[PDB]
Protein backbone atom coordinates (compact mmCIF):
# COMPACT_ATOMS: atom_id res chain seq x y z
CA UNK A 1 0.00 0.00 0.00
CA UNK A 2 1.27 3.44 0.96
CA UNK A 3 3.18 1.48 3.59
CA UNK A 4 6.22 3.24 5.02
CA UNK A 5 8.44 0.47 3.66
CA UNK A 6 7.46 1.59 0.16
CA UNK A 7 8.88 5.04 0.94
CA UNK A 8 12.22 3.34 1.58
CA UNK A 9 12.20 1.31 -1.63
CA UNK A 10 11.28 4.33 -3.77
CA UNK A 11 14.03 6.61 -2.42
CA UNK A 12 16.62 3.84 -2.68
CA UNK A 13 15.57 2.89 -6.21
CA UNK A 14 15.65 6.55 -7.33
CA UNK A 15 18.93 7.61 -5.75
CA UNK A 16 20.52 4.41 -7.11
CA UNK A 17 19.43 5.00 -10.69
CA UNK A 18 19.60 8.80 -11.00
CA UNK A 19 22.14 10.03 -8.45
CA UNK A 20 22.59 13.80 -8.51
CA UNK A 21 19.39 14.17 -10.60
CA UNK A 22 17.45 13.81 -7.32
CA UNK A 23 18.45 17.38 -6.45
CA UNK A 24 16.17 18.54 -9.27
CA UNK A 25 18.87 20.94 -10.48
CA UNK A 26 18.39 21.43 -14.24
CA UNK A 27 21.38 20.26 -16.25
CA UNK A 28 21.88 23.56 -18.08
CA UNK A 29 22.23 25.79 -15.00
CA UNK A 30 24.46 23.07 -13.52
CA UNK A 31 26.92 23.41 -16.39
CA UNK A 32 26.84 27.21 -16.36
CA UNK A 33 27.73 27.25 -12.67
CA UNK A 34 30.50 24.70 -13.10
CA UNK A 35 31.88 26.73 -16.00
CA UNK A 36 32.15 29.89 -13.87
CA UNK A 37 34.10 28.15 -11.11
CA UNK A 38 36.42 26.47 -13.65
CA UNK A 39 37.53 29.39 -15.87
CA UNK A 40 40.96 29.51 -14.20
CA UNK A 41 41.55 25.80 -14.83
CA UNK A 42 41.36 26.10 -18.63
CA UNK A 43 44.73 26.22 -20.36
CA UNK A 44 45.42 29.52 -22.10
CA UNK A 45 48.01 28.05 -24.50
CA UNK A 46 47.16 26.19 -27.71
CA UNK A 47 43.86 24.75 -28.95
CA UNK A 48 41.49 26.31 -26.36
CA UNK A 49 38.59 24.27 -27.77
CA UNK A 50 40.35 21.06 -26.78
CA UNK A 51 41.40 22.77 -23.53
CA UNK A 52 37.76 23.57 -22.80
CA UNK A 53 36.72 20.00 -23.63
CA UNK A 54 39.50 18.71 -21.38
CA UNK A 55 38.17 20.61 -18.35
CA UNK A 56 34.58 19.59 -19.16
CA UNK A 57 35.53 15.89 -19.15
CA UNK A 58 37.73 16.11 -16.05
CA UNK A 59 34.72 17.84 -14.43
CA UNK A 60 33.02 15.96 -11.57
CA UNK A 61 29.72 18.00 -11.79
CA UNK A 62 27.44 15.06 -12.64
CA UNK A 63 28.84 12.98 -9.79
CA UNK A 64 26.50 13.27 -6.79
CA UNK A 65 27.58 15.17 -3.70
CA UNK A 66 29.45 13.28 -0.98
CA UNK A 67 28.74 15.85 1.76
CA UNK A 68 27.42 14.50 5.11
CA UNK A 69 24.90 17.36 5.66
CA UNK A 70 23.85 17.98 2.04
CA UNK A 71 22.77 14.36 1.67
CA UNK A 72 20.88 14.48 4.99
CA UNK A 73 19.17 17.74 4.03
CA UNK A 74 18.12 16.01 0.82
CA UNK A 75 16.54 13.02 2.60
CA UNK A 76 14.66 15.31 5.00
CA UNK A 77 13.25 17.49 2.20
CA UNK A 78 11.94 14.51 0.23
CA UNK A 79 10.57 12.57 3.21
CA UNK A 80 8.98 15.50 5.08
CA UNK A 81 8.22 18.10 2.43
CA UNK A 82 10.02 21.39 2.19
CA UNK A 83 8.73 23.00 5.41
CA UNK A 84 8.49 19.85 7.50
CA UNK A 85 12.22 19.51 6.82
CA UNK A 86 12.83 23.04 8.12
CA UNK A 87 10.90 22.41 11.35
CA UNK A 88 12.85 19.17 11.82
CA UNK A 89 16.15 20.94 11.13
CA UNK A 90 15.46 23.89 13.47
CA UNK A 91 14.45 21.79 16.49
CA UNK A 92 16.73 20.63 19.29
CA UNK A 93 19.09 17.67 19.24
CA UNK A 94 19.53 15.21 22.10
CA UNK A 95 22.66 13.44 23.28
CA UNK A 96 22.58 9.65 23.06
CA UNK A 97 22.79 8.28 26.58
CA UNK A 98 25.45 5.72 27.41
CA UNK A 99 23.14 2.75 26.94
CA UNK A 100 21.13 4.27 24.08
CA UNK A 101 17.91 3.86 26.07
CA UNK A 102 16.83 7.42 25.25
CA UNK A 103 16.91 6.60 21.53
CA UNK A 104 15.13 3.26 21.90
CA UNK A 105 12.32 5.08 23.70
CA UNK A 106 12.10 7.71 20.95
CA UNK A 107 11.09 5.03 18.40
CA UNK A 108 7.40 4.12 18.66
CA UNK A 109 6.15 1.85 15.91
CA UNK A 110 5.37 4.52 13.33
CA UNK A 111 6.98 5.77 10.14
CA UNK A 112 9.84 7.62 11.82
CA UNK A 113 12.90 9.41 10.44
CA UNK A 114 15.90 10.01 12.73
CA UNK A 115 18.57 12.65 12.08
CA UNK A 116 21.95 12.03 13.73
CA UNK A 117 25.00 14.25 14.30
CA UNK A 118 28.42 12.74 15.21
CA UNK A 119 30.56 15.10 17.34
CA UNK A 120 34.30 14.79 17.93
CA UNK A 121 36.04 16.23 20.99
CA UNK A 122 38.74 18.11 19.08
CA UNK A 123 40.91 19.28 21.91
CA UNK A 124 44.28 20.93 21.21
CA UNK A 125 47.25 18.58 20.89
CA UNK A 126 50.08 21.03 20.15
CA UNK A 127 51.63 24.05 21.81
CA UNK A 128 53.95 26.90 20.94
CA UNK A 129 56.10 29.01 23.24
CA UNK A 130 55.86 32.54 21.89
CA UNK A 131 56.60 36.06 23.08
CA UNK A 132 53.57 38.30 23.55
CA UNK A 133 54.64 40.92 20.99
CA UNK A 134 54.73 38.15 18.36
CA UNK A 135 51.39 36.49 19.15
CA UNK A 136 48.47 37.68 17.00
CA UNK A 137 45.27 35.66 17.57
CA UNK A 138 43.99 36.39 14.05
CA UNK A 139 47.14 35.15 12.28
CA UNK A 140 47.98 32.19 14.51
CA UNK A 141 47.04 28.55 13.96
CA UNK A 142 43.73 27.85 15.65
CA UNK A 143 43.09 25.06 18.16
CA UNK A 144 46.48 25.43 19.86
CA UNK A 145 47.92 26.24 23.30
CA UNK A 146 50.14 29.33 23.56
CA UNK A 147 52.55 29.99 26.44
CA UNK A 148 53.36 33.70 26.60
CA UNK A 149 55.85 35.17 29.08
CA UNK A 150 53.11 35.75 31.67
CA UNK A 151 50.05 33.86 30.42
CA UNK A 152 48.92 30.46 29.12
CA UNK A 153 46.07 30.77 26.63
CA UNK A 154 43.97 28.50 24.46
CA UNK A 155 43.23 29.86 20.98
CA UNK A 156 40.15 27.84 20.09
CA UNK A 157 39.10 26.78 16.59
CA UNK A 158 36.94 29.90 16.25
CA UNK A 159 39.72 32.36 17.08
CA UNK A 160 38.65 33.01 20.71
CA UNK A 161 41.36 33.40 23.39
CA UNK A 162 40.60 31.46 26.57
CA UNK A 163 42.87 32.05 29.54
CA UNK A 164 43.82 28.91 31.46
CA UNK A 165 43.86 30.52 34.89
CA UNK A 166 47.60 30.56 35.59
CA UNK A 167 49.54 33.14 37.58
CA UNK A 168 52.21 35.30 35.96
CA UNK A 169 54.86 33.65 38.13
CA UNK A 170 53.85 30.14 37.08
CA UNK A 171 54.01 31.19 33.43
CA UNK A 172 57.32 33.05 33.69
CA UNK A 173 58.89 29.91 35.17
CA UNK A 174 57.54 27.67 32.40
CA UNK A 175 58.42 30.21 29.71
CA UNK A 176 62.06 30.43 30.82
CA UNK A 177 62.35 26.67 31.45
CA UNK A 178 61.61 25.51 27.88
CA UNK A 179 64.86 26.47 26.16
CA UNK A 180 65.43 23.72 23.58
CA UNK A 181 64.49 24.78 20.02
CA UNK A 182 62.98 21.32 19.43
CA UNK A 183 60.45 22.07 22.18
CA UNK A 184 59.59 25.70 21.37
CA UNK A 185 56.81 24.45 19.02
CA UNK A 186 55.92 20.90 20.02
CA UNK A 187 53.15 18.57 21.22
CA UNK A 188 51.33 18.72 24.55
CA UNK A 189 51.23 15.03 25.53
CA UNK A 190 54.54 13.35 24.72
CA UNK A 191 54.13 10.21 26.80
CA UNK A 192 57.90 9.59 26.55
CA UNK A 193 58.83 12.82 28.37
CA UNK A 194 60.54 12.15 31.71
CA UNK A 195 60.23 15.21 33.97
CA UNK A 196 63.07 14.02 36.23
CA UNK A 197 65.47 14.40 33.28
CA UNK A 198 65.70 18.21 33.25
CA UNK A 199 63.91 21.34 34.39
CA UNK A 200 62.74 21.80 30.80
CA UNK A 201 61.00 18.44 30.48
CA UNK A 202 59.57 18.96 33.97
CA UNK A 203 58.02 22.20 32.71
CA UNK A 204 56.63 20.35 29.68
CA UNK A 205 54.94 17.66 31.80
CA UNK A 206 53.53 20.35 34.13
CA UNK A 207 52.07 22.38 31.26
CA UNK A 208 50.58 19.15 29.93
CA UNK A 209 48.95 18.56 33.31
CA UNK A 210 47.53 22.10 33.40
CA UNK A 211 46.06 21.95 29.91
CA UNK A 212 44.56 18.47 30.34
CA UNK A 213 42.95 19.52 33.62
CA UNK A 214 41.49 22.78 32.31
CA UNK A 215 40.37 21.24 29.00
CA UNK A 216 37.78 19.11 30.81
CA UNK A 217 35.58 22.11 31.64
CA UNK A 218 36.17 23.50 28.11
CA UNK A 219 33.62 21.48 26.17
CA UNK A 220 34.44 22.38 22.59
CA UNK A 221 32.97 19.44 20.67
CA UNK A 222 32.85 19.58 16.88
CA UNK A 223 30.45 18.16 14.29
CA UNK A 224 32.19 15.46 12.26
CA UNK A 225 29.52 13.39 10.46
CA UNK A 226 25.82 13.64 9.61
CA UNK A 227 23.32 10.97 8.64
CA UNK A 228 19.66 9.98 8.83
CA UNK A 229 17.83 6.76 9.75
CA UNK A 230 14.50 5.78 8.23
CA UNK A 231 12.56 3.46 10.52
CA UNK A 232 9.39 2.39 8.68
CA UNK A 233 6.41 1.07 10.56
CA UNK A 234 6.51 -2.72 10.74
CA UNK A 235 3.83 -5.36 11.18
CA UNK A 236 5.08 -6.37 14.63
CA UNK A 237 7.73 -5.67 17.27
CA UNK A 238 10.23 -8.10 15.73
CA UNK A 239 9.70 -7.29 12.03
CA UNK A 240 10.89 -3.80 12.97
CA UNK A 241 14.09 -2.83 11.13
CA UNK A 242 15.89 0.47 10.56
CA UNK A 243 17.71 1.75 7.45
CA UNK A 244 20.53 4.32 7.77
CA UNK A 245 21.12 6.75 4.90
CA UNK A 246 24.38 8.63 4.54
CA UNK A 247 27.12 10.12 2.47
CA UNK A 248 30.60 10.72 3.89
CA UNK A 249 32.54 13.92 3.21
CA UNK A 250 35.27 13.19 0.62
CA UNK A 251 34.58 9.44 0.81
CA UNK A 252 31.36 8.21 -0.83
CA UNK A 253 27.93 9.24 -2.09
CA UNK A 254 24.47 8.21 -0.99
CA UNK A 255 24.09 6.57 -4.41
CA UNK A 256 27.17 4.47 -3.63
CA UNK A 257 25.69 3.72 -0.20
CA UNK A 258 22.65 2.17 -1.90
CA UNK A 259 24.67 0.50 -4.67
CA UNK A 260 26.53 -1.50 -1.99
CA UNK A 261 23.34 -2.39 -0.06
CA UNK A 262 24.94 -0.96 3.07
CA UNK A 263 21.61 0.27 4.42
CA UNK A 264 20.38 -3.32 4.01
CA UNK A 265 23.60 -4.67 5.54
CA UNK A 266 23.37 -2.40 8.58
CA UNK A 267 19.60 -2.97 8.75
CA UNK A 268 20.34 -6.65 9.38
CA UNK A 269 21.80 -5.68 12.77
CA UNK A 270 18.38 -5.06 14.29
CA UNK A 271 17.36 -1.94 16.16
CA UNK A 272 18.71 -3.03 19.54
CA UNK A 273 22.02 -3.99 17.96
CA UNK A 274 22.40 -0.78 15.95
CA UNK A 275 21.70 1.36 19.01
CA UNK A 276 24.15 -0.74 21.05
CA UNK A 277 26.99 -0.01 18.62
CA UNK A 278 26.01 3.63 18.11
CA UNK A 279 26.09 4.06 21.90
CA UNK A 280 29.38 2.21 22.45
CA UNK A 281 30.90 4.69 20.00
CA UNK A 282 30.33 7.31 22.70
CA UNK A 283 31.29 5.42 25.87
CA UNK A 284 34.30 3.33 24.84
CA UNK A 285 37.85 4.33 25.70
CA UNK A 286 39.53 1.69 23.49
CA UNK A 287 40.55 3.42 20.27
CA UNK A 288 40.60 0.07 18.45
CA UNK A 289 36.96 -0.48 19.44
CA UNK A 290 36.05 3.11 18.53
CA UNK A 291 37.82 2.86 15.16
CA UNK A 292 36.38 -0.56 14.32
CA UNK A 293 32.77 0.46 15.00
CA UNK A 294 33.05 3.80 13.17
CA UNK A 295 34.19 1.73 10.20
CA UNK A 296 31.29 -0.71 10.43
CA UNK A 297 28.66 2.02 10.77
CA UNK A 298 30.06 4.76 8.54
CA UNK A 299 32.69 3.45 6.10
CA UNK A 300 31.99 3.22 2.38
CA UNK A 301 30.57 -0.21 1.53
CA UNK A 302 33.45 -2.68 1.51
CA UNK A 303 35.97 -0.56 3.44
CA UNK A 304 34.84 -1.31 7.01
CA UNK A 305 38.37 -2.48 7.89
CA UNK A 306 40.38 0.25 6.12
CA UNK A 307 38.29 3.31 7.04
CA UNK A 308 39.83 4.05 10.45
CA UNK A 309 43.32 2.52 10.52
CA UNK A 310 46.76 3.99 11.09
CA UNK A 311 46.53 7.80 10.71
CA UNK A 312 42.72 7.39 10.59
CA UNK A 313 42.43 5.70 13.99
CA UNK A 314 39.70 7.33 16.07
CA UNK A 315 41.64 8.65 19.07
CA UNK A 316 39.28 11.58 19.94
CA UNK A 317 36.22 10.92 22.14
CA UNK A 318 32.91 11.00 20.29
CA UNK A 319 29.27 11.68 21.10
CA UNK A 320 25.97 11.10 19.29
CA UNK A 321 23.19 13.67 18.92
CA UNK A 322 19.80 12.63 17.55
CA UNK A 323 16.24 13.86 16.98
CA UNK A 324 13.19 11.99 15.74
CA UNK A 325 10.08 13.05 13.81
CA UNK A 326 7.23 11.22 12.08
CA UNK A 327 6.98 10.51 8.34
CA UNK A 328 3.77 10.82 6.31
CA UNK A 329 4.24 8.13 3.62
CA UNK A 330 1.62 9.61 1.29
CA UNK A 331 3.44 12.94 1.48
CA UNK A 332 6.87 11.35 1.05
CA UNK A 333 5.74 9.18 -1.86
CA UNK A 334 4.18 12.12 -3.72
CA UNK A 335 7.30 14.21 -3.09
CA UNK A 336 9.26 11.31 -4.57
CA UNK A 337 6.73 11.05 -7.42
CA UNK A 338 7.24 14.70 -8.38
CA UNK A 339 11.02 14.29 -8.67
CA UNK A 340 10.42 11.21 -10.83
CA UNK A 341 8.01 13.20 -13.01
CA UNK A 342 10.54 16.00 -13.53
CA UNK A 343 13.33 13.55 -14.43
CA UNK A 344 11.08 11.81 -16.96
CA UNK A 345 9.73 15.03 -18.47
CA UNK A 346 13.07 16.80 -19.00
CA UNK A 347 15.52 13.88 -19.36
CA UNK A 348 13.59 10.99 -20.93
CA UNK A 349 15.10 7.64 -21.80
CA UNK A 350 14.29 3.98 -22.17
CA UNK A 351 16.18 3.07 -18.99
CA UNK A 352 17.58 5.05 -16.08
CA UNK A 353 21.14 5.02 -17.41
CA UNK A 354 20.06 6.62 -20.70
CA UNK A 355 18.27 9.30 -18.68
CA UNK A 356 21.52 9.87 -16.77
CA UNK A 357 23.63 10.11 -19.94
CA UNK A 358 21.22 12.67 -21.39
CA UNK A 359 21.54 14.83 -18.27
CA UNK A 360 25.35 14.76 -18.33
CA UNK A 361 25.42 15.55 -22.05
CA UNK A 362 23.07 18.50 -21.53
CA UNK A 363 25.24 19.81 -18.69
CA UNK A 364 28.51 19.41 -20.58
CA UNK A 365 27.03 21.30 -23.54
CA UNK A 366 25.91 24.16 -21.30
CA UNK A 367 29.38 24.12 -19.67
CA UNK A 368 31.17 24.02 -23.05
CA UNK A 369 29.00 26.97 -24.12
CA UNK A 370 29.49 29.06 -20.98
CA UNK A 371 33.25 28.50 -21.05
CA UNK A 372 33.39 29.67 -24.68
CA UNK A 373 31.48 32.86 -23.72
CA UNK A 374 34.18 33.69 -21.11
CA UNK A 375 37.08 32.75 -23.41
CA UNK A 376 35.58 34.29 -26.58
CA UNK B 1 6.52 20.99 -3.54
CA UNK B 2 8.96 20.27 -6.34
CA UNK B 3 9.35 23.88 -7.46
CA UNK B 4 10.24 24.90 -3.90
CA UNK B 5 12.60 21.91 -3.59
CA UNK B 6 14.20 22.58 -6.98
CA UNK B 7 14.55 26.30 -6.26
CA UNK B 8 16.14 25.80 -2.83
CA UNK B 9 18.71 23.45 -4.37
CA UNK B 10 19.55 25.78 -7.25
CA UNK B 11 20.10 28.69 -4.84
CA UNK B 12 22.51 26.58 -2.77
CA UNK B 13 24.39 25.72 -5.95
CA UNK B 14 24.71 29.42 -6.81
CA UNK B 15 25.73 30.00 -3.20
CA UNK B 16 28.27 27.20 -3.59
CA UNK B 17 29.65 28.85 -6.73
CA UNK B 18 29.92 32.27 -5.08
CA UNK B 19 31.64 30.82 -2.02
CA UNK B 20 34.30 29.01 -4.07
CA UNK B 21 35.05 31.90 -6.42
CA UNK B 22 35.26 34.51 -3.65
CA UNK B 23 37.32 32.32 -1.31
CA UNK B 24 39.91 31.70 -4.04
CA UNK B 25 39.99 35.36 -5.09
CA UNK B 26 40.36 36.29 -1.41
CA UNK B 27 43.27 33.88 -0.83
CA UNK B 28 45.49 36.33 -2.77
CA UNK B 29 44.80 39.55 -0.84
CA UNK B 30 47.46 42.16 -0.09
CA UNK B 31 48.72 43.26 3.33
CA UNK B 32 46.51 46.36 3.08
CA UNK B 33 43.53 43.93 3.03
CA UNK B 34 42.16 45.65 -0.09
CA UNK B 35 39.93 42.76 -1.20
CA UNK B 36 38.46 42.27 2.28
CA UNK B 37 37.45 45.94 2.54
CA UNK B 38 35.77 45.70 -0.88
CA UNK B 39 33.97 42.48 0.08
CA UNK B 40 32.75 44.35 3.17
CA UNK B 41 31.38 47.03 0.84
CA UNK B 42 29.29 44.53 -1.14
CA UNK B 43 27.67 43.09 2.00
CA UNK B 44 26.12 46.52 2.65
CA UNK B 45 25.47 47.73 -0.90
CA UNK B 46 21.86 48.63 -1.64
CA UNK B 47 19.75 46.01 -3.43
CA UNK B 48 19.15 48.66 -6.13
CA UNK B 49 22.60 50.27 -6.50
CA UNK B 50 24.22 49.23 -9.79
CA UNK B 51 27.28 51.49 -9.93
CA UNK B 52 29.81 50.23 -7.37
CA UNK B 53 30.24 47.21 -9.65
CA UNK B 54 31.71 49.60 -12.22
CA UNK B 55 35.04 47.88 -12.50
CA UNK B 56 35.96 47.02 -8.93
CA UNK B 57 38.31 44.58 -7.16
CA UNK B 58 35.51 42.01 -7.03
CA UNK B 59 35.81 39.00 -9.35
CA UNK B 60 34.14 38.88 -12.75
CA UNK B 61 31.45 36.41 -11.68
CA UNK B 62 30.13 38.50 -8.78
CA UNK B 63 29.99 41.84 -10.61
CA UNK B 64 28.11 40.29 -13.53
CA UNK B 65 25.81 38.11 -11.42
CA UNK B 66 24.76 41.21 -9.47
CA UNK B 67 24.16 43.59 -12.35
CA UNK B 68 22.14 41.21 -14.55
CA UNK B 69 21.95 37.65 -13.16
CA UNK B 70 19.82 36.20 -15.95
CA UNK B 71 22.45 37.29 -18.48
CA UNK B 72 25.43 36.00 -16.49
CA UNK B 73 23.61 32.64 -16.11
CA UNK B 74 21.02 32.53 -18.90
CA UNK B 75 19.73 29.08 -17.85
CA UNK B 76 18.53 30.40 -14.47
CA UNK B 77 14.82 29.94 -13.75
CA UNK B 78 12.55 32.97 -14.13
CA UNK B 79 11.06 32.08 -10.71
CA UNK B 80 14.30 33.30 -9.12
CA UNK B 81 13.88 37.06 -8.94
CA UNK B 82 16.87 39.34 -9.49
CA UNK B 83 16.55 40.67 -5.94
CA UNK B 84 16.70 37.14 -4.55
CA UNK B 85 20.01 36.81 -6.41
CA UNK B 86 21.29 40.16 -5.15
CA UNK B 87 20.27 39.33 -1.57
CA UNK B 88 22.12 36.02 -1.90
CA UNK B 89 25.27 37.82 -3.08
CA UNK B 90 25.02 40.26 -0.16
CA UNK B 91 24.42 37.45 2.34
CA UNK B 92 27.32 35.37 0.99
CA UNK B 93 29.66 38.37 1.18
CA UNK B 94 28.57 39.04 4.77
CA UNK B 95 29.23 35.46 5.88
CA UNK B 96 32.78 35.36 4.52
CA UNK B 97 33.59 38.84 5.87
CA UNK B 98 32.54 37.78 9.37
CA UNK B 99 34.78 34.73 9.21
CA UNK B 100 37.74 37.01 8.36
CA UNK B 101 37.17 39.61 11.05
CA UNK B 102 37.80 36.77 13.55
Amino acid sequence: EKTGLHVHEKIKHMVKNYGTMITGIPAEILGQNEAEISVGYVKKMGNMKENIAEVVRKSEMTQPTNSCGKASNEVCDLLLGTEGASEFEKSSYQVLSGDGSNLKGSLPNKNLLVRVEMDRFNAPQKYQKIKREEFNPETAEKNKIYLLEDQLVYLDIFGKVIDLGQTSDTCHRLFNAITTPFYQNYILYDEYIDPEESAEEAAMFEMGEIVKAKMKNIDCWTATHSFTIFVPESDSEDTRTLYPYQAYWTSHTLQQWFSGDKDEKLSRLGIDGYIEKLALLGTTTDSKIRSSIYGELFSPPGKEHVFCTGMNEKFSPLRVKFKVTEVNPEIALQNLEEVQEFIDTNYPGENAKDQCELYKIKAQEAMTKQLEMRLL
Amino acid sequence: FFKDYQKKNVMRLLQDSLEKIINEWLKTDDESHTKLKSLQELSEMDINATSFAEHSPLPDFVTRLWLDPHKALDAMDKNISKNEIRKLIKETAREIELVFTH
